[PDB]
């Protein structure tokens, strides 16, 4: 059973903060290689961050300093705290298991975040 | 970085015609390419890895190859579930840039 | 492959790590006799 089920999306103000989660199935978050990816319409599919076994957190140069990743080792979950969200950050976020830093082996279903000045 | 470009950006093909999709890589990679398929509101599967190998359950319909500066995916018999978005992605350059997507659909009555 | 990019080519790397039995060479000038000189013979100044 390969499942990567995601949560934490929702509407926030531009300049607000939120928090994501990716519950994994049958493999270990803290010991495997996975990545946070985004997809927005009009733009292509975009790599945001990647996280190693223990290892290091690697970010995109656009979001460097703004997003942070702190995997929580109580269960097979992977988080991302989003602070200082800009206007262009309306996207669906996917947790995707990698083969190191080569290629995306598996994907989730994604949770979609929309940031705007509305309600 | 390698900025991707798909030349056949939209291709409407009969139900089974051995359709041809392609991309070019703006830098020089030997065979560092993987082909991806994103379906409508679904998880984008890999199709081809290393530009010559079919990963897991990828049929003999997909005969994608190519090198250097020209890469080509061949789809053979075209079920209606192949009407999807075809990406091509390099292995060599950090940061990794995906393809722009090839929108393939099957014409109906 | 012999035709790929410049940093994608094999680079040989030797890393030298230091920790007293290995030093650099000592340059020996010349001995001038019958003159008042300022000598350093093997550390004896």
């Amino acid at each position: 059973e390969v499942q990567l089920v995601e949560s934490g999306g929702g509407l926030i103000q531009p300049g607000g903060s939120l928090r994501l989660s990716c519950a994994a199935s049958e493999f270990i978050v803290s010991r495997n290689y996975m990545s946070w990816v985004r997809q927005a319409p009009g733009t292509g599919l975009e790599w945001v961050s990647v996280i190693y076994p223990g290892g290091s957190t690697f970010y995109a140069d656009s979001v460097k300093g703004r997003f942070t990743i702190s995997r929580d080792n109580s269960k097979n979950t992977l988080y991302l705290q989003m602070d200082s969200l800009r206007v262009e950050d309306t996207a669906v976020y996917y947790c995707a298991r990698d083969y190191g830093d080569f290629y995306f082996d598996y994907w989730g279903q994604g949770t979609l975040v929309t940031v705007s000045s509305a309600s | 970085e390698i900025v991707m470009t798909q030349s056949p950006v939209s291709l409407s093909v009969s139900p089974g015609e051995r359709a041809t999709l392609s991309c070019r890589a703006s830098q020089g990679v030997a065979s560092n390419l993987a082909w991806y398929q994103q379906k409508a509101g679904q998880a984008p599967r890999l199709l081809i890895y290393g530009a010559s190998t079919r990963a897991t359950g990828i049929p003999a319909r997909f005969s994608g190859s190519g090198s250097g500066t020209e890469f080509t995916l061949t789809i053979s018999t075209l079920q209606s579930e192949d009407s999807a978005v075809y990406y091509c992605q390099q292995y060599n350059d950090r940061p990794r840039t995906f393809g722009q997507g090839t929108k393939l659909e099957i014409k109906r009555t | 492959q012999p035709t790929n990019g410049v940093g994608y080519q094999p680079y040989r790397v030797v890393v030298l790590s230091f920790e007293a039995t290995v030093c650099g060479p000592k340059k020996s000038t010349n001995l001038v006799k019958n003159k008042c000189v300022n000598f350093n013979f093997n550390g004896l100044t």
